[PDB]
RNA sequence: CGACUCUUAGCGGUGGAUCACUCGGCUCGUGCGUCGAUGAAGAACGCAGCUAGCUGCGAGAAUUAAUGUGAAUUGCAGGACACAUUGAUCAUCGACACUUCGAACGCACUUGCGGCCCCGGGUUCCUCCCGGGGCUACGCCUGUCUGAGCGUCGCU
RNA sequence: CCCCGGAGCCCCGCGGACGCUACGCCGCGACGAGUAGGAGGGCCGCUGCGGUGAGCCUUGAAGCCUAGGGCGCGGGCCCGGGUGGAGCCGCCGCAGGUGCAGAUCUUGGUGGUAGUAGCAAAUAUUCAAACGAGAACUUUGAAGGCCGAAGUGGAGAAGGGUU
RNA sequence: CGAAAGACUAAUCGAACCAUCUAGUAGCUGGUUCCCUCCGAAGUUUCCCUCAGGAUAGCUGGCGCUCUCGCACACGCAGUUU
RNA sequence: ACCCACCCGACCCGUCUUGAAACACGGACCAAGGAGUCUAACACGUGCGCGAGUCGGGGGCUCGCACGAAAGCCGCCGUGGCGCAAUGAAGGUGAAGGCCGGCGCGCUCGCCGGCCGAGGUGGGAUCCCGAGGCCUCUCCAGUCCGCCGAGGGCGCACCACCGGCCCGUCUCGCCCGCCGCGCCGGGGAGGUGGAGCACGAGCGCACGUGUUAGGACCCGAAAGAUGGUGAACUAUGCCUGGGC
RNA sequence: CGCGACCUCAGAUCAGACGUGGCGACCCGCUGAAUUUAAGCAUAUUAGUCAGCGGAGGAGAAGAAACUAACCAGGAUUCCCUCAGUAACGGCGAGUGAACAGGGAAGAGCCCAGCGCCGAAUCCCCGCCCCGCGGCGGGGCGCGGGACAUGUGGCGUACGGAAGACCCGCUCCCCGGCGCCGCUCGUGGGGGGCCCAAGUCCUUCUGAUCGAGGCCCAGCCCGUGGACGGUGUGAGGCCGGUAGCGGCCCCCGGCGCGCCGGGCCCGGGUCUUCCCGGAGUCGGGUUGCUUGGGAAUGCAGCCCAAAGCGGGUGGUAAACUCCAUCUAAGGCUAAAUACCGGCACGAGACCGAUAGUCAACAAGUACCGUAAGGGAAAGUUGAAAAGAACUUUGAAGAGAGAGUUCAAGAGGGCGUGAAACCGUUAAGAGGUAAACGGGUGGGGUCCGCGCAGUCCGCCCGGAGGAUUCAACCCGGCGGCGGGUCCGGCCGUGUCGGCGGCCCGGCGGAUCUUUCCCGCGCGGGGGACCGUCCCCCGACCGGCGACCGGCCGCCGCCGGGCGCAUUUCCA
């Protein structure tokens, strides 16, 4: 909000005496506008009590490995098909999940294939349900250029533009990243995990280059590694009912004692 | 999207673009479609619409297959009169009634030297176009 | 007023400090700026180094730095002298000459006077005009490079 | 039941909250970075067929020319134009034009008084008189012309 | 002295809820004032952003109103009907100029007071007519009165600026 | 400015008015916006140009941790008494 | 949930106050507005990443930014910050001890070989060993499985205590060293000051509370300062007119 | 008593030039408070900050060491990060507070006076010709004026310079024009103009659609274009645009080639002989301000007032002494840097008409004030004005009918139309002001019923009626699970191959310069170590990591089975 804004008045208070209310009045005048109210956050006028600042604190940074940490959990949600339909994504009828494609489709120049092969790799019907999110905005945003809203859509892995953005562009719900220039933003959007990709064999011979396998270091992000596992066996109910650990337990009390 | 980056998909810049755009540009804004007919023979999509063009209104109330002679353009208010479009006020008097360029369709239009050259301006782009794209 | 514990602690908000806040919402914009610019040097000065001229090796001062080694601002007159390069020319081949330099030791002139040469070694001089005099260098080590270099010119390695 | 008063609801008033709109703001950024005695900014007074205000312009006054555009402008009139023609209407703007105050300049601020050169009526240079035109601020530099001094000399 | 793909089961170690959003579900006890103040939880509420609801919406959005039907301890919420006429919401995250009875608070509006106070300085009006929809007040005529030439008369200055 | 009353200086005078420094300072008035739940005070200490305020102890809450054993198998502590 | 009736209960809120229904202030009524904010610095708590490190800025390389003024990468990856060492005003100094054997007279002092290597007491969650049971449809043999376990051990963290080491300082003492033998340098014993060491815990990011500096919860002075406008009222002087 | 030089001074409406005011976000020079903090206050602080005056530019200022340092030394200025809330200052309280180094952004260096040499070799203005002329210039020609020796120009300035002799190697740089060629990065520089994809297809809602299903061919078309706006609701395809190394036309820039006109005989080293520095300034004393600068950081006034192996600095006053380091008292200079004013654009987790600028509107307007100055309120009919013809009552405003509109329950201050408050209509009540809490009653309003609500669901028994099964085999498909791990793929731990090791790469302060290349160092090999990969065998976790057969079981389809069955229905 302006500096100036709502200080331009010059008023002083007509001090105590005068029946009204100490508030600094505008001084002088034969307008509505005198004796007023000037200043005051509560007054008509009036200035907004702690006028917004420029200098308040908009960006905010964060540790390089804990950002290469969320990009790799994103991706290993990629993977996942329950955490990719969760996100939404219909991704009932696709051949494979880390779904990765020939590299001719660095190639295409035209929506027409880019559209055609989403519709081969049945991919299509995303495409298909970001037409049908497209709805108009709720509220203020509308008269401020974000009129309209829809869908997130397939991701697009890609390794070199060859003439592949410009296929995939109006497509409604694609995004396009570089393998080389990866995005947590884009990777998962609402900070939400799973995301329906379609690689380039290209850009997915990469990614272990990118970030490095666990017994072999990044070799392209100088000084990384994949994070280690806290814990290995995630299921628990595989480790529950185990031989050796139901070996070890008193048989469990169950009766329920009523008052 | 747009990406050169001096254009504006600003509702309030474009709209103010709009209501206060100047004669020879609003002529521009005004266009409408030729008839499939003349888009067969002249390679054109639509014309900046004129004095006295044969039209028919497409949409509406005066939604019609008759073939009305325009009347005026009246720029400013963005609309067009035309011939049979009308309606009788309280008093008995025809009131031409306004039609928007867009909401209408040129069966024929008023060929001078000046709309010609312009035809021939468009259709050769066209066809540039085309040849670019083989 | 303090309560149990804490730096008693002086801060400078005291003048209108407010008045002077120097934002830096610029920076994005700057560095572009910058970039674009750098892009643009480049290109006018078409196959000469990016980087600039040659620039000396130098000792930093004091005991702490001391053992570092940097760039220093340009090549002291001695160093020129015995190397042979007339010190008014060094600066038309991209030579940096500063001449305030003295020079204290003979283990940093030496050096220093290697470097020239070296650089003169691996220098391509262009004839003035196309037609070829003495000095302008072959049109096989011409063709096959009309290239700028990259980075720093010859860079020092500590 | 009666009038009156209180309460609730219906409908109508008063009033302009709410909601929905937004040719306006606020903030951040980019590029450029240009006023004036060849009269600036600012002010004044003017100018439309009907026009008060805002805007736009300057006695060529809602504008002239030119170039681009290519049929309007339009509240009503009237008109033009042949829109197979430099051609309506907009835009641009390189030519032209630009009343009076204002650093503001003949001197004054009454809008008053002048001087000096030339031109038309007036004369037949007879000065008057009237009208038109061009000069007439201060400071300062380079030169120019006229000079001043028991300032320093020379010759007579 | 035998096997539960069959002992038939009050206990079953062969497999295990109707139950198991494990931030879930269930059982036993105890206890419950509260200013200033502190902490927790709010599927309480407002506005905007990333996600997400193949959400809703001219076969009627928001708002508004409702002696209609309900839910919640409560913040609040949901449905019916009316009105309205173009946008709007649920969930997961993020963000804040986020919740009013008070401030002789600010701006706008409205009452009671009230058809009340009040329309009392400087003696004065009456009759007829005309116009006119309409006359206590206009105009004309007649009468009765006043200012009483230091004027309630006749002319300027300043000021107003078309009166 | 005053034949003096601190009179008058554009309804303002024991220091005019206008704009700014200025959102001047305030140990002092006033106000300070939704629900449930749980815990729940102090007005006493010493120091202070301190006595309508601070500081510091005290009294409150929150976060915990370390251990204890009703899982037939307990050590320590108390606004008591012996 | 609308209205009415009746019995019982029941003073008007806000606020300052030991005490408010008060003859204490604010409040006719309704709508909208309206006050703990943001920045910086510190501290503690919590969450995440990495960990004797950590770090990202600032800069640079990758794009016309649609989304990007993002995202990514950097022998800059570390100039540098903080951290990994203190203590002294400073010149400066700077965290090891033990044991064993030998050689100097073992002189609780000086020098040479070997071994262990962050001391010890008490309490310590927890692990470990475990006599012994306690049965099995018989009399004994007898491996397997438990359940408990008297008794005994290693003892984390943490606490209390005693030792030790480093710097400052004092007191008392006796020896070593060499390019410079000196108003040179080095050590020992015993106290005592240190925000110390005694097998590391930090760094960055985020949220919360508190405390400050800032307009700093919102409203409020009397004043103070700078630069300008007024003598059309009125005060006094002067000029030129009028009047009694 | 003249005339003539010069010197110092006047006057010209003398000829020709310039300066004056504005703007002020940023910038340079002065000037300079007080609120405030210190819980009082006077030093301090607020602050070299507001106000005041001056002067600029597209930036300004600064800047080529009288510098840092004390090192093995760096090397103009500006800017950022750091130094550092540090050294220091301070009623040593409140508080205040730099610099060097180090890493970056950028990078660029120069000229006089003097000292000297050169016939003033220089400059300005006149006038005549040729070119060029909208940034007054070139070339030539004039006994045409003047400036200038009280010093103009070339050489030259501390990084040394000059003049000499011989060592060497050889000779393009600039401008005034006139042309002409390649349109020269947002991927054709800048400006202007004018252009360029695809449905108003079906049906159906609607006042109007832009909405909803649909559109065999793989999916209506286009899609380098699904930004945005407009158009009677919500539009990739109606229109303007949007995309594109898309098009054409203008103009202008910038750089490439040719010709002419001029200028321009422009080096380096080596040895010798010469040459060399800014005075009322430094420095001191002082007083006042200023600084973190402390026995004086910087600026001032006043007084004193220099030197030349001098002078200045070397963060504690002075003397002696060595070292180090610059060279002051003259000047110019792009760049990274700043920008709440201007012109022109772009964007937003901002505001949405009591907000956001005072100002969405005929706003610095109306209005006030003598004046300096103060300073508002105020957006919205509808898709379209279709803005209510006509009839009638009234003097008229106002009505009543009629009409327009999807609607006037949108009627020109008109979208929606809350509350306070008022009118009425309906209902109910009424001597302790009203209102309230708890508890019942009565009446209303609607809401759910029921014209029996006897509510359903399993299983069973009986009684009626109707289709094909289930059970079973047979054929096919699919699924599960299993072990023989049977056969093969798959991968963990271990061992064997030293096998990838050079046909496996990186890393290393491990080594070697027997190596190679480039100049003891750099790069590359070559050893070595660490790490990552092939070959087969063996053991083991045989792991949700899979295949193939076989087995068992399940399910579906079709075959079989016609009816004591298995269904449906009442
Ligand atoms: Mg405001
Ligand atoms: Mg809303
Ligand atoms: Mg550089
Ligand atoms: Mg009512
Ligand atoms: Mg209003
Ligand atoms: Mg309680
Ligand atoms: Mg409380
Ligand atoms: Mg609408
Ligand atoms: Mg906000
Ligand atoms: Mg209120
Ligand atoms: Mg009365
Ligand atoms: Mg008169
Ligand atoms: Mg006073
Ligand atoms: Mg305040
Ligand atoms: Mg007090
Ligand atoms: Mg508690
Ligand atoms: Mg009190
Ligand atoms: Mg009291
Ligand atoms: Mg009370
Ligand atoms: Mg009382
Ligand atoms: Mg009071
Ligand atoms: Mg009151
Ligand atoms: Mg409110
Ligand atoms: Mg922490
Ligand atoms: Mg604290
Ligand atoms: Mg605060
Ligand atoms: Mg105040
Ligand atoms: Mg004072
Ligand atoms: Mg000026
Ligand atoms: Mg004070
Ligand atoms: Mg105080
Ligand atoms: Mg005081
Ligand atoms: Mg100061
Ligand atoms: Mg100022
Ligand atoms: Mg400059
Ligand atoms: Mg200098
Ligand atoms: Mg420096
Ligand atoms: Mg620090
Ligand atoms: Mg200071
Ligand atoms: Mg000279
Ligand atoms: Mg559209
Ligand atoms: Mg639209
Ligand atoms: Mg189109
Ligand atoms: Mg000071
Ligand atoms: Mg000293
Ligand atoms: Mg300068
Ligand atoms: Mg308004
Ligand atoms: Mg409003
Ligand atoms: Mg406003
Ligand atoms: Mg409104
Ligand atoms: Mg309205
Ligand atoms: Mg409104
Ligand atoms: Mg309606
Ligand atoms: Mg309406
Ligand atoms: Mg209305
Ligand atoms: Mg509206
Ligand atoms: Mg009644």
């Amino acid at each position: 909000v302006s500096e100036l804004a709502g200080h331009q008045t010059s008023a002083e208070s007509w001090g105590t005496g005068r029946a009204v209310a100490r508030i600094p009045r505008v001084r002088g005048g034969g307008t509505h506008r005198s004796g007023q109210g000037a200043f005051g956050n509560m007054c008509r006028g009036g200035r907004m009590f702690a006028p917004t600042k420029t200098w308040r604190r908009w960006h905010r940074r964060v540790n390089t490995t804990q950002k290469r940490y969320a990009i790799c959990s994103a991706l290993a949600a990629s993977a996942l098909p329950a955490l990719v339909m969760s996100k939404g994504h219909r991704i009932e009828e696709v051949p494979e999940l880390p779904l990765v494609v020939e590299d001719k489709v660095e190639g295409y120049k035209k929506t027409k294939e880019a559209v055609l092969l989403l519709k081969k790799l049945k991919a299509w019907n995303d495409i298909k349900k970001v037409y049908a999110s497209q709805r108009m905005r709720a509220g203020k945003g509308k008269m401020r250029n974000r009129r309209r809203i829809q869908r997130r859509g397939p991701c697009v892995i890609y390794n070199e533009d060859n003439g592949i953005v410009k296929a995939f562009r109006n497509i409604p719900g694609i995004t396009l990243l570089n393998v080389t220039k990866l995005n947590i933003l884009k990777l998962a959007p609402g900070g939400h995990v799973g995301r329906f990709c379609i690689w380039t064999e290209s850009a997915f011979r990469k990614l272990d280059d990118l970030y490095g396998t666990w017994r072999k270091a990044a070799s392209l992000k100088s000084n990384y590694n994949l994070p280690m596992h806290k814990m290995l066996n995630t299921d628990l109910s595989r480790i529950l009912k185990s031989p050796e650990i139901q070996r070890a337990l008193r048989a469990p009390r169950k009766k329920i004692h009523r008052r | 999207m747009k990406f050169n980056p001096f254009v504006t998909s600003d509702r309030s810049k474009n709209r103010k673009r709009h209501f206060n755009a100047p004669s020879h540009i609003r002529r521009k804004i005004m266009s409408s479609p030729l008839s499939k007919e003349l888009r067969q023979k002249y390679n054109v999509r639509s014309m900046p619409i004129r004095k006295d063009d044969e039209v028919q209104v497409v949409r509406g109330h005066y939604k019609g297959q008759q073939i009305g002679k325009v009347v005026q353009v009246y720029r400013k208010k963005y609309v067009i009169y035309i011939e049979r479009v009308q309606r009788e006020k309280a008093n008995g008097t025809t009131v031409h009634v306004g039609i928007h360029p867009s909401k209408v369709v040129i069966t024929r239009l008023k060929l001078d030297k000046d709309r010609k050259k312009i035809l021939e301006r468009k259709a050769k782009s066209r066809q540039v176009g085309k040849e670019k794209g083989k | 007023a303090p309560s149990r514990n804490g730096m008693i602690l002086k801060p400078h908000f005291h003048k209108d400090w407010q008045r002077r806040v120097a934002t830096w919402f610029n920076q994005p914009a700057r560095k572009i700026r910058r970039r674009k610019a750098r892009q643009a040097r480049a290109r006018r000065i078409a196959p000469r180094p990016a980087s600039g001229p040659l620039r000396p090796i130098v000792r930093c001062p004091t005991v702490r730095y001391h053992t570092k080694v940097r760039a220093g601002r340009g090549f002291s007159l001695e160093e020129l002298r015995v190397a042979g390069i007339h010190k008014k020319v060094a600066r038309t081949i991209g030579i940096s000459v500063d001449p305030r330099r003295r020079n204290k030791s003979t283990e940093s002139l030496q050096a220093n006077v290697q470097r020239l040469k070296e650089y003169r070694s691996k220098l391509v001089l262009f004839p003035r005009k196309p037609s070829a005099p003495k000095k302008g260098d072959s049109s096989a080590e011409e063709l096959k490079l009309a290239t700028q270099l990259t980075g720093p010119v010859m860079p020092i390695r500590n």
